[PDB]
Order: structure tokens, then sequence, then C-alpha cells
RNA sequence: GGCUCAGGACAACGGUUGCACCCCCCGCGGCGGUCCUAGCCGGACACCGCUGGCAACCCGGCGCCAAGACGUGCGCGCAAGGGCGGGCGCCCGGGCGAGCAGCGUGACGCAGCGACGGCCCGCCCGGGCUUCCGGGGCAUCACCCGGUCGGCGCGGUCGCGGCGCGCCGAGGGCCCGACGCCUGGCGGAGAAUCAGGGUUCGACUCCGGAGAGCGGGCCUGCGAGACGGCCCGCAC
């Protein structure tokens, strides 16, 4: 009343009573939210990569012994 | 309610101990599931909130299960036809009630669809060429909400065959 | 040859137990997969046994026996943990259970003297042991097996005939 | 029977080695769960108020802690009831004071000042090795910390050096005859000695025989034997070297100080 | 947390074991891969406005609006459970005194996390049960018990177990005092008395147990058979 909306801007005329009072908009994404989500994704990827590297080097070690772990399927 | 505390029993000498507290919630029990074979109606499984937030599911009605032929390493999901033997009581058999240790007949189609072409135990194959195969239940319905098992093999198969043949 | 004879006896027994139609259920060892008994060769073991681990030795009867007992400490599924004790046999009337008598002393400070006291302790007796009244037994602690039983027999020493009853703290 | 967990603590029911006055009050602080347990710890407020004396009340300690003025193993802690334990690092940058929490011969917690070179690590006792999810080898310690993928050469009851900044193992000391140790439980807390014998009983406790530098010999169970190096301590220890004087000598020292 | 000691006499309680029969919030440290509109999803209620019932207590109907609320859910296969996988008289690593854990593989099932990322693991405090020893008086109470004793099987439970049910057998306790009855009976750490040996008490400061008029039942929640929480009967 005035999906996939890139700008995310909006209006502000609202209603006035003197002090101007308008409800704060919710469900809006700007720089802070976009940046936060991107940082979280990067952190999760980094964590997974570090754990995989640690597993690989541990497996490279123990060449003179036996191991038992859940083989990654798919 | 229902409880399994030992304060309401007698002592090893047969004496009355006496009671010193009211009932406690740690020592409670619940009414049995009495899981029924299906033979508004369909697979129905309930969920129970147990101590510690843990979840327990009891089956009330079910019709299928996973069964394994250990000797040949063959496993499929098959439909259960009816319960034919139970050691605890014959009333459970009449009602077609599923519990661990029940002896049941399953459909042969998933097995015969691929069998009857390789050398194996003669008896299982004779069952395969028919309509049903004798089997057993190994899971606990009422605790895990499932009814799995295995196909009978040797001496136990002979025991149960000799048991149910005269009937 | 020796090994082949053992499997025959183990294989044979499972079939009489299947011919005992008076019994309501088929008793089997949980660990063993029923199916090995149709293998004509002897490349799969048919009986399961373990070691107690406190320096005790597994009887030959258990290894070469043909009995099923889920409460036996050698062929069953129970574990020994806790206190080991000694006593004498007082009664042996139940199917697989006995009553053990333990004797000890109690001191009374006022009179500077002692009293003799005894207690009765019930235990499970596996078919691998033969026991009569007056025998000496070693019992190991297990999980609750029934209303009055928390012990299992692990060693038996015979006692001679008509031997006088004696106060024997152990 | 209480219907749930306990949140309070009577003063008379508190541990003796805390040294709390009978008339201080009805109550004593109840430490919160953390690195160390109730009977092998001491709350932060007790150190900050009844020893160092930088505060005179609960409230002042609360302000000091919520203003971020104390670091425990490199991490600021704002809980007045946070538990402090053995071989912990206590640093206060505002006054350039650094202490390591150890035991005195009498059997109480003491603050041994340290240097910058040795404050980047701590010693931990490994008492449990287990397999976690996916069969991954793990390892736990006395301060409630777990490390994944430990060296196979590390066994139980060993001692481990870990950098404070990064929880990575550097070197490890094995539990063996001839290694300097420190007793952390029982009648012999705070004594230092070398292992002379090890005797095990099947299904029961394992007893360790130790000899002090002066030739005295004492026994204790393995559950409270801490390795602190290879024949020489790896960290700075109190001025005294784990020697417990007899009552006579302690009385002489008291009279001298009088 | 605070109050009290009615009830309960192989029980509670005190010391000593164990769970290889168990559950656990906060906190600390780790770990963090999820089968088949993602510049940000959908619909509501509360407060509030209009119209109202009733002595009181109590609420009704209509109406626009928010979420770290509810629901759906973007994603590198992953919850519970189930079958198979060691020996040849015994003993001489992930881990034990102890064949316990984990893993692979053939089938089932898609549980939990995810519109500002927490499912899971370990420790800690706490709880539940459990071994051994101690644990009032009366013989004008001498024989007692019949799920009482044991075995097999299922069910239920966080979990072992006659805890419950079916079948089988017959057992278990007793002058080293059973069973029954009585108590103006909570227990211990301790108190009074005073050569030494002891006698009597222990409502009350600390620990532990039990209860909230009597008797029962239950929801929420990690945790209560809770009563300054709800439902019923009885007496007020
Ligand atoms: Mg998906
Ligand atoms: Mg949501
Ligand atoms: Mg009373
Ligand atoms: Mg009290
Ligand atoms: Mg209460
Ligand atoms: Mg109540
Ligand atoms: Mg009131
Ligand atoms: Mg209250």
């Amino acid at each position: 009343l005035f999906t996939k909306v890139d700008p995310k801007d909006q209006m502000l005329v609202c209603e006035l009573i003197k002090k101007l009072k308008y409800p704060k908009v919710q469900r809006v994404v700007t720089d802070e939210k976009y940046a936060r989500k991107q940082r979280v994704i990067a952190e999760k990827k980094e964590i997974m990569r570090k754990s995989l590297q640690q597993l690989e080097e541990y497996k490279a070690l123990l060449s003179r012994m036996g191991k038992q772990h859940n083989i990654r399927i798919y | 309610g229902i409880t399994h505390d030992k304060m309401y029993k007698r002592s090893k000498t047969g004496a009355v101990q006496g009671k010193w507290h009211k009932k406690r919630k740690y020592n409670l029990g619940r009414q049995p599931a009495n899981t029924k074979l299906i033979v508004n109606e369909g697979q129905k499984i309930s969920t129970i909130r147990c101590r510690g937030g843990n979840i327990k599911r009891r089956a009330l009605r079910l019709s299928h299960g996973s069964f394994a032929w250990g000797s040949a390493d063959i496993s499929h999901k098959a439909r259960i036809l009816q319960v034919v033997y139970n050691s605890t009581s014959n009333e459970l058999v009449r009602t077609n009630t599923l519990v661990k240790g029940c002896v049941v007949q399953i459909d042969s189609a998933p097995f015969k669809s691929a069998l009857s072409n390789d050398t194996l135990d003669k008896e299982i194959l004779d069952q395969i060429r028919g309509d049903h195969i004798l089997a057993r239940i190994s899971s606990r319905p009422g605790q895990v909400g499932t009814a799995d098992g295995y196909i009978l093999e040797g001496p136990e198969l002979l025991f149960y065959q000799k048991k149910l043949a005269p009937k | 040859r020796r090994a082949l004879e053992r499997a025959e006896t183990l294989r044979k027994a499972a079939y009489e137990m299947a011919e005992n139609q008076h019994e309501r259920a088929y008793h089997k060892q949980s660990q063993i997969f029923q199916g090995r008994f149709l293998r004509k060769d002897n490349a799969r073991c048919l009986r399961f046994y373990k070691s107690i681990g406190m320096g005790y030795h597994t009887p030959i009867t258990a290894i070469n026996g043909t009995y099923i007992d889920k409460k036996c400490p050698f062929t069953g599924n129970v574990s020994i943990r806790g206190r080991i004790l000694r006593g004498v046999v007082h009664s042996a009337k139940m199917q697989r259970s006995i009553i053990v008598r333990r004797d000890y002393l109690h001191f009374v400070q006022k009179y500077k003297r002692y009293e003799r006291r005894h207690k009765h302790v019930a235990a499970h007796l596996s078919p691998c042991f033969r026991v009569k009244e007056g025998d000496i037994v070693t019992i190991g602690e297990c999980r609750p097996l029934s209303k009055t039983i928390r012990f299992n027999v692990i060693k038996v020493e015979p006692v001679s005939e008509a031997a006088k009853k004696r106060f024997s703290p152990f | 029977m209480a219907r749930g967990v306990r949140k309070h603590l009577k003063r008379l029911n508190a541990p003796k080695h805390w040294l709390l006055d009978k008339m201080g009050g009805i109550w004593a602080p109840r430490p919160t769960n953390g690195p160390h347990g109730l009977r092998e710890c001491i709350p932060l407020i007790l150190i900050l108020r009844n020893r160092l004396h930088y505060a005179n009340t609960y409230a002042e300690t609360s302000m000091i802690l919520q203003d971020k003025n104390v670091l425990i193993d490199g991490k600021p802690r704002t809980d007045p009831t946070f538990p402090v334990g053995f071989m912990d690092v206590f640093e206060i940058p505002k006054v350039h004071k650094t202490f390591r929490v150890l035991y005195d011969v009498k059997g109480r917690f003491t603050l041994v000042p340290i240097q910058s070179n040795e404050a980047g690590f701590k010693l931990c006792r490994v008492q449990k090795i287990f397999l976690g999810d996916k069969g991954m080898p793990y390892l736990s310690t006395h301060d409630a910390r777990t490390i994944r993928f430990p060296h196979p050469d590390i066994k139980t009851n060993d001692t481990i050096k870990i950098n404070l900044k990064t929880g990575k193992i550097d070197e490890w000391y094995k539990f063996d005859i001839g290694k300097i140790v420190m007793v952390t439980g029982g009648r012999n807390c705070g004594r230092i000695g070398t292992i002379q014998a090890i005797d095990k009983h099947m299904g029961s406790y394992t007893m360790i025989r130790m000899k002090d530098t002066e030739g005295t010999e004492f026994l204790t169970r393995l559950c409270n034997v801490f390795v602190i190096g290879n024949d020489s301590p790896a960290v700075a220890i109190p001025t005294t070297k784990g020697i417990r004087p007899d009552i006579i000598k302690n009385r002489e020292l008291r009279l001298r100080s009088i």
C-alpha cells in the first residue's frame, strides 16, 4: 500500500500531531544487515575449512597407526 | 498414579514395611501402548514428553517394517500379514498385537522379486515361492515407534515350525 | 579333530533344544547369530565366553558346556564390579540360586568383649558350578538381578563329608 | 529432599581453607559452575576483597569487575562468584600485578607473583581420553577444557603446557618415576617431592610414594598428584620449596615474628 | 530461602562402595558439512478505540497494529532404533581389573538447527537408585509370609529390578529372638553429669529426611506428584 525490491527505500509523509510521529519500518535490509549476513557466512566457511584442514593433517600423521572416523559420504 | 516404587511391597521375611512419604514423580509409570497391526485408519504414532525434555514415541497402529535375511545379506521393507505365535500368551496372537519377540508372517513379494535364482538355503526359498515368510520382531514398539526384525534361520525355525504345524 | 568334536556337540545340542516342544520359547545366546549352525565347515565360532578380569580363570565347563544363562558371568551379559566376598553355603533349593552365610564379629565396648553375628546373602549360581551345603564360595557384586539378589558365584571350593559345622569368619 | 538444585551456602558449611570468620555473617558466597568445582576453587571476591583489600564490600567488587579490571587466563570476567583454581593466571594491568594461583604448605591458596615470559601459558592435568562424535579422539583436563586431535604419545595423568592466547599443546611431561610433583589434595596439599614408587591394586586406588628434598617420605593417592616438570619445576613457586615445618618450628617462627 | 517434627522402628539416618542399569538448567571449554521472496516470507492476539452484560468475582462482540512471539522455511546427508562383521584351554590400542567404546556395510525413517545460527559433546553442582557395617522396647507376642521366594517372557520406566502382567516351580525368615503389638519415637554432628569404667537426653543454630486441615489426582517446566500453583471428596 504505497517482493524482490532492491532499493528498500520508502516514504515518510506519515501523520503529524507539534511533533511528527511515524511508525518505524521493520523487515528492511540495508548495509548493516547485509554485511552481518555476509560476515557470518564467511566465518562459517572459514570454520569448516579449518576443521577440514586439521582432519587432513591429523590423517596425514598417524601413518604408523590405525584410525576410525565417519567417512564423509556425498 | 501408576508407580514402580518398592515401598508398597513386603519385605524378604514377608513383613509389612510401612509408608513414610507421598507418591513421587520420578517413580511413575504409564498405560501400555498395545500396538495393533492394521491388517480414519492408518499408521498412527504418538509422542511422549519424558523426563529431561526427552522425546519418546509409541506406535498405536502400523503395517510395515524392515526385515533382513542375514545368511544371504538381503534386506527389504515388507508388509506384515499377521501374528502367528507368541510365547507370553495366545490372547495377544488373537488380537494381532505387536511386541518384541512376536513371530509374524510377512509378504514374500519384495524377496521373490529378486530371489529364486541363486543357490541358498532350501527352506527360505520354499517359503519364497509361496505367499509368506516366517519372521521375528526385534525392536520395541511403544518405545521407538517401529517394528523391525529378521528372517528365521535354523534350529529356531525348526522349533517354531514344529510348534505351529499341528494347529 | 579336537575342534571338530566340540562343534558337533554344540551343533547337536541346539537341535534337541528345538525338539523339546514342551518348552514355550527357544533359548539362544544373544551374541551368536543363529545361522552359523548350517555351515558344515568349522570356520565360525558357535559359543561366546569372556574373562572376569580380576585374576580369576574361566572354567572349562563354561567353554565346553551347552547351557544358556543370561545371568552367568562367563557366558552371559552381566559384569562383576565392586566387592568380592567369601562365605559358606546354607541352602541350595532354588533353580539357579543359593543362600550364602557370612560370619563376622561385633565388639561391645562396655564389656570389652565380642559377639558372633551372621547374615544371609542370596546369589545366582550358574550351571557351570556344582555346589552342596557347607561349600565355600566366592561371590562378586553385580547389578540388581532380582528383589534380593545382587551377587554371582565365581569360585567354589569343596568341603568334606560330615565335617562339623564351624564358625568361619572370612 | 529439595525439589531442585541448591543456590545458597551457609558460612559454617563453607570449606575450611577459605578462612572465613564465624561472625562475618550467616551466608557465604556460592561459586558458580565453571572451570573448577566447589571444593577445589575459591571465589574471585574473596581474593579481591579479603586478601588484596582493593575493595571493602560486595558492591565495590561488582563495580570493579563490571568495569573490566581483572583478566583470568586472558579473558575478562565480570562474575564476583567466578571460581579460581590451581595453576591459574591472575593479571591486573592497571597496577601491573601478575599472580599465579598455587598452594601453600599449610594447604591454602596463595598468589605467587610472576614475570611476563611465563605468563603466556599454564599447566593442565589430563585425566580423561575419550572418543567424541564421529570417532574423533579428544582430551580433557582439570580446568574443564577439551582439545581435539591430541598426540598419541600423550596418556592419562600426564601434564600439558598450553599457550594462553591459543589452546595449542607445546610439550608434555609423562607420569614416571623420578619426576618432580606437587600434591594438590588431602593432608599433604602444597608439598613438593619426587616419585619413588608406584603400586596399583586391581579395582581400587593407586598409591604413590614420594620423597621430599630433605629425605621425608609421604604417601597419597594418584587422584591429586600433579606433575610440574622434569626434575625441576617449570613455573615459579612460593618462597618456600614445599617444606612443611613441624609444630615446634612453626611456634618458634611465630615467637620470632612476635 | 523461611516454619514445624504429625507420620515413619531391617525404614529414615551415619560411615563405606557402584551405575560396564541412569537423568541434569545456568556456567566454562569445544564442535559447528543437513537428501528430496533469501536486499528479508505469512496470519494472528495483547495493550488501546466503539458498543455491553453482573450485587460482587468475572468477562463478551467489532475494529487498524510489533516482535529475539507462532508457523513455513534457503542448506556440502544426517537424529533414535534394527541385521551382519574377534577367538579354538587361559594369560603376556581409544580405554579398562574386566569384549567395553567407536567404525564399516545391507535396509528403514526424515527427528532437531536455519528470516539477526544453534542441534551436539565434555566438565561442574544436584538428583535417583545401589554394596558392606551400625540402627528402641515387650516372650502374659513362638512360629510367620502366599507376589510371599526363585526362574522364563513381554510391558513400563531416565534406568536395573515381582515394578506390573502371563506361565513354571516351590521357596524364603526364625531363641545370633522372626512375626505381631506399643512408643507423651524425626536421625546424626552433639548436651548434662563427673576419679577410671559409665547413666540419661538429643523440639531448637550445621547436615539429612518429611509435611503444609485429612485423603487423592494433575498442568507448566531441566527440575514440583508444588500447595503464599490448579481439580475432586470430607470436615470447617
Ligand atoms: Mg532439504
Ligand atoms: Mg522463527
Ligand atoms: Mg511422633
Ligand atoms: Mg534443617
Ligand atoms: Mg513438600
Ligand atoms: Mg500438594
Ligand atoms: Mg499460607
Ligand atoms: Mg513455597
